[PDB]
């Protein structure tokens, strides 16, 4: 259901979200 | 901007659904520490609810898709310090050697517990598959961050 480009954007927020 | 469009309203909906794993409206502590961990953090449970904390508007415990629409405008935006997407293209170049492969972004989902057809991960690649070569390359990566 969801796009790589919406993934890509999770992996960074996820990454944000532990101060990096 | 009165109104969104379809379009942004159905990309908010995929971002909370990747973390609304049940589907109850809902993000838990359980969920989002899931989801993080199948995209390359280890965060802490006390680390989760301090993320839930931080948006959790109505003090419920939760965060719903309103919440979650701060989140992401409070975590996000773009700008500021930038240039660690080698982190973030690492994730799915698993092994290093500058290609996203389709068996590389089927691991992902299948850590995310979804299982995709050939046909569907084939289809996610070609969002960012400039050259055809089956695969994202990082300059690829890059360029559909920019892009539409
Ligand atoms: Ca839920
Ligand atoms: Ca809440
Ligand atoms: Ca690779
Ligand atoms: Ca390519």
């Amino acid at each position: 259901a969801i796009g790589f480009k919406k993934l890509a954007e999770a992996v960074k927020f996820s990454a944000k979200l532990m101060g990096q | 901007a009165d109104q969104l469009t379809e379009e942004q309203i159905a990309e908010f909906k995929e971002a909370f659904s990747l973390f609304d794993k049940d589907g109850d409206g809902t993000i838990t502590t359980k969920e989002l520490g899931t989801v993080m961990r199948s995209l390359g953090q280890n965060p802490t449970e006390a680390e989760l609810q301090d993320m839930i904390n931080e948006v959790d508007a109505d003090g419920n415990g939760t965060i719903d898709f309103p919440e979650f629409l701060t989140m992401m405008a409070r975590k996000m935006k773009d700008t500021d310090s930038e240039e660690e997407i080698r982190e973030a293209f690492r994730v799915f170049d698993k092994d290093g050697n500058g290609y996203i492969s389709a068996a590389e972004l089927r691991h992902v989902m299948t850590n995310l517990g979804e299982k995709l057809t050939d046909e569907e991960v084939d289809e996610m690649i070609r969002e960012a598959d400039i050259d055809g070569d089956g695969q994202v390359n990082y300059e690829e990566f890059v360029q559909m961050m920019t892009a539409k």
